[PDB]
RNA sequence: CCGACUUUGUGAAAUGAAUUUUACUUAUUCCGUGGGUCGGAAGCGGGGCAUGCCCCUCCUUUUGGCUCCAAGGCCCGGUCUUACCGGGCCGAUCC
RNA sequence: GCUCUGAGGACUGACAGUCGACUCAGAACUGGUACGGACAAGGGGAAUCCGACUGUUUAAUUAAAACAAAGCAUUGCGAUGGUCCUCGCGGAUGCUGACGCAAU
RNA sequence: CGCCCCCGGCGGCCCAUGAAAAUCCGGAGGACCGAGUACCGUUCACGCCCGGUCGUACUCAUAACCGCAUCAGGUCUCCAA
RNA sequence: UCCUAAGGGAAGGGGUAACCCCGGCAGAUAGCGCGAUCACGCGCAUCCCCGAAAGGGAAUCGGGUUAAGAUUUCCCGAGCC
């Protein structure tokens, strides 16, 4: 069975985001035109949410619960994948298409929307492992 | 039956498709193209446990060889050190038949 | 007469130990709650050569039980420890080479090293290169134990005393002839100024009891009493016999 | 060309030190310089680094062992005795 | 002459986690080891039934 | 080197009309720490073949990773008076 | 000494072109048989005694066969300990512990 | 195959493994914090001011040092056609 | 000048008839520190000083110039901490 499919959680393993967690958005299994190695687009968390506790006020909880997302094309050798999953496939059209990432303005817009939806899923309380940072 | 696995693997070497080495056994796992993994006993514990992890994810069987990495190379009838193995096509043999 | 070479050593002027490149004391961990009632995992980081000592020394990095920092302890190497090994310290640590256990956890016949004598004195017996002590018996009505030491001497020790499982590394070091005044000199340079040694028979009477005479000879019995005053207790101190050992005399 | 009939590694000592001392230092001359097998990486690349310390060039393990040989025959007895003695009391 | 007011920061650092202190091959192995052992913690808890 | 007196106190037995043996801990000596878990009793599990009532354990074996400045629950009090800071216990069994 | 011959290379487009500082052999001729022409630079051998060797030593009369040495052996010592210093408290060996320290 | 100096990376010897600290840098963690008629940072560039005390000549030797001396003696180094 | 090496002196204490002798002997230890002062909280662990003009080390190069200073001390230019 293949375990590198969109929606699975993956820890980036090497380079300026090693140790960050992420979710595979779409997989370029059969290489590409200019990347003959196998690779796959991934969206992760550059800045994890800080711990939320009951003691702090609502403004500080909102302060502490925000995320910073990053889009990266990663070689499979550079990602060490995991069983866990993120059920948000609603970025399929958002960050999909081999066009939504070529340009900077487009990329940053995609990251803003991905921030909004990953913050919503962090609010939901599910997928706590995806938002607790790998403590290495 | 260490000799009974050694002889079967010797036959897989002549008949079936097989792949040696960590960096390519991993590629077989990500392609899911492999069907069985053989691991030398002294494969470095980090490497061994991560291959075990990918095997668990890929629902693929892992067998732990009874010798060492030099012994696995000799069993595969290769002149070098081998600590990882993947059986792509079992061929005319009985390894998966366990 | 004047002060003898053997008396002169008590001042330390030129007879202190050459301790500049030594890596600190080689000893166990402080005995505490964790090491008494459970086990602690330490990772061996490097096996260093300690100048002036025959055995390698294993630096081990524990985690401090009750405050947030490491602990670089430094053990005497037991033959077999390699970097990256996890050595376990405490009572309920399993019995494997490199682990340190109390003697209440080591079965009869076990070979151990770096033994404590008073529980917590941090390991004193069986430390030289290639020496071990064999744990002989246990008395649980006293909480005591018995051990055979490298000298063959048989000692009763408290049973709560720690001991490293295995034998000290570097075994058989003294098996090699040195063949050279050079090798002897480089051996003793990093230990202390106790080499070369001049035969007292080739001295003058003013500095050694054996000296003097038209010929080179001791002159009187070479064996002196246990109670001989210092500066006369020189030779074979309180010898029980002499001559080449034969038969049971060497047992 | 054969360069020593019998001397070998102790040929560097020249005509000194005596036949018996040379012939009994020869074995722990060769044994401390030979390459010993590494049980962690299977290469013949463990070589002595100090008296009692044996370092591997590839995998980075350094191992505490005998002064002039990697594994003392006494130490093999010790490890076997420990193995058995752990088994019976774990039973 | 590594002092902050003598070298540029890009010339003093490496932009990764543990960079400037640990090389890539070491940090990669720490990531893998930390993940795998974290996984074994909970497989061991699940074995505790 | 050994003998006696001294610091040198406690109670106990056996031999003679003092002697060796012991027991206690506070004097005393020694050892170890950054005086960091000692003593008794609870409790969590495991042995039951008088359900005893006596034993064995303290939530770390694991691959050269990381662990701090508590999360959580309950009970008061101050407050906008319709919006928020300080308290106490449990977590961390008692004596 | 002089005149030669041969062998050993590099770069560029089994060959061609460009360059090359050296080393090694061989020969012909020549001289008042002189040629490591100055300088520099082992006399050799047969044995005996002593110490194995290397090394160190009486500065200012003795450099040795003397001392040391590795090798061999012996003795004390398991920490409440051995050898030793200290007027005393205390200390050296000892950042040590018998494959070690200490005394021969 | 030139000499001196430095560096690189191999190899070798060790019963010999061949200093410490000041100082500097990096990282692990993230308690605490902020705007968009604007306020919080910024190891960025540029800009301004100040840099105290003491030695400083000469010999370093067959004449400046010691040997009762302007003593064939003795005294540590760098450059080297 | 600053930091340590071998080592040396020392506060409390121990010794001493007293000068003087011992520094780990552990003593509310010499020193407390850092964030804050619009004050307080947290930490205190092998706890002092001295010791190198050959060890470690914030930063300088070129050209001129005097009867005698400077190569980089003065002048000229350009830098650095
Ligand atoms: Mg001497
Ligand atoms: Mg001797
Ligand atoms: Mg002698
Ligand atoms: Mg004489
Ligand atoms: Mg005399
Ligand atoms: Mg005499
Ligand atoms: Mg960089
Ligand atoms: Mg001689
Ligand atoms: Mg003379
Ligand atoms: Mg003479
Ligand atoms: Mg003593
Ligand atoms: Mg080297
Ligand atoms: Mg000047
Ligand atoms: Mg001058
Ligand atoms: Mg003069
Ligand atoms: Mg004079
Ligand atoms: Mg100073
Ligand atoms: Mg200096
Ligand atoms: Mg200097
Ligand atoms: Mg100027
Ligand atoms: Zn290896």
């Amino acid at each position: 069975v293949k375990f590198l499919k969109p929606g699975k959680a993956v820890i980036l393993l090497q380079g300026r985001f090693a140790g960050r967690k992420a979710v595979i958005v779409r997989v370029f299994e059969e290489g590409t035109r200019d990347r003959p190695y196998g690779h796959c687009l991934v969206a992760g968390l550059a800045k994890y949410p800080k711990k939320v506790i009951r003691k702090d006020s609502a403004k500080k909880t909102a302060k502490k619960s925000r995320v910073k997302c990053f889009l990266k094309l990663v070689n499979f050798t550079h990602i060490m994948p995991t069983r866990y999953t993120l059920d948000v496939d609603f970025k399929d059209v958002a960050s999909g298409g081999p066009d939504a990432l070529a340009t900077r303005d487009k990329k940053v817009a995609s990251c803003k929307a991905a921030k909004a939806r990953l913050e919503e899923r962090f609010k939901t309380g599910k997928n706590r492992w995806f938002f607790t940072k790998l403590r290495f | 039956s260490g000799e009974n696995i050694n002889n079967k693997l010797q036959l897989v070497m002549k008949s079936g498709k097989y792949t040696l080495g960590y960096k390519t056994v991993l590629k077989t796992l990500r392609s899911s193209k492999g069907k069985l993994i053989i691991l030398a006993n002294n494969c470095p514990p980090l490497r061994k446990s991560e291959i075990e992890y990918y095997a668990m994810l890929a629902k693929i069987s892992v067998h732990h060889f009874h010798g060492n990495n030099v012994d696995l190379g000799t069993a595969c009838g290769k002149y070098y050190r081998v600590c990882c193995l993947s059986i792509l096509d079992p061929g005319d043999s009985d390894i998966i038949s366990t | 007469g004047r002060v003898i070479r053997a008396q002169r050593k008590g001042a330390g002027s030129v007879f202190k130990s050459h301790t500049h490149h030594r890596k600190g004391p080689a000893r166990f961990r402080s005995l505490d709650f964790g090491e008494r009632n459970g086990y602690l995992k330490g990772v061996v980081t490097d096996v260093i050569h300690d100048p002036g000592r025959g055995a390698p020394l294993a630096k081990v990095t524990f985690r401090h039980p009750f405050r947030y920092k490491h602990q670089k302890e430094l053990f005497v190497a037991a033959e077999g420890m390699y970097t990256g090994q996890f050595v376990y310290c405490g009572r309920r640590a399993t019995l494997s080479v490199g682990n340190v256990l109390p003697l209440r956890s080591v079965p009869e016949g076990g070979v151990i090293c770096n033994v404590e004598h008073h529980v917590g004195d941090r390991g004193v017996f069986a430390r030289a290169s290639g020496d071990y002590a064999i744990v002989i018996s246990h008395n649980p009505d006293n909480g005591t134990s018995r051990i055979k030491l490298p000298s063959g001497a048989k000692k009763i020790v408290p049973s709560s005393c720690r001991a490293m499982i295995g034998q000290v590394a570097g075994g058989g070091r003294t098996e090699k002839p040195m063949l050279k005044a050079g090798n002897a000199y480089h051996k003793y340079r990093v230990k202390r100024n106790s080499w070369p040694k001049v035969r007292g028979v080739a001295m003058n009477p003013v500095e050694h009891p054996h000296g003097g005479g038209n010929h080179q000879h001791i002159g009187h019995a070479s064996t002196v009493r246990r109670d001989a005053p210092p500066g006369q207790k020189v030779g074979l101190i309180a010898a029980r016999r002499t001559g080449r050992l034969r038969g049971q005399a060497a047992a | 060309t054969k360069r020593t009939k019998k001397a070998g590694i102790v040929g560097k000592y020249g005509t000194r030190y005596g036949a018996s001392l040379r012939k009994q230092i020869k074995k722990m001359e060769v044994s401390q310089h030979s390459k010993y097998f590494c049980e962690f990486c299977g290469k013949f690349a463990v070589k002595r680094k100090a008296v009692g310390i044996w370092g591997c060039k590839d995998c980075g393990k350094v191992k505490a062992g005998g002064a002039y040989t990697m594994n003392t025959a006494s130490a093999v007895t010790v490890r076997s005795t420990i193995r058995r003695l752990r088994e019976q009391t774990e039973a | 002459e590594y002092k902050r007011s003598r070298l540029s920061r890009n010339r003093r650092t490496v932009n990764r986690p543990y960079g400037g202190v640990l090389s890539g091959p070491a940090v990669r192995e720490r990531i893998i080891r930390a993940f795998l052992v974290e996984e074994q913690k909970i497989v061991k808890k699940v074995l505790k039934i």
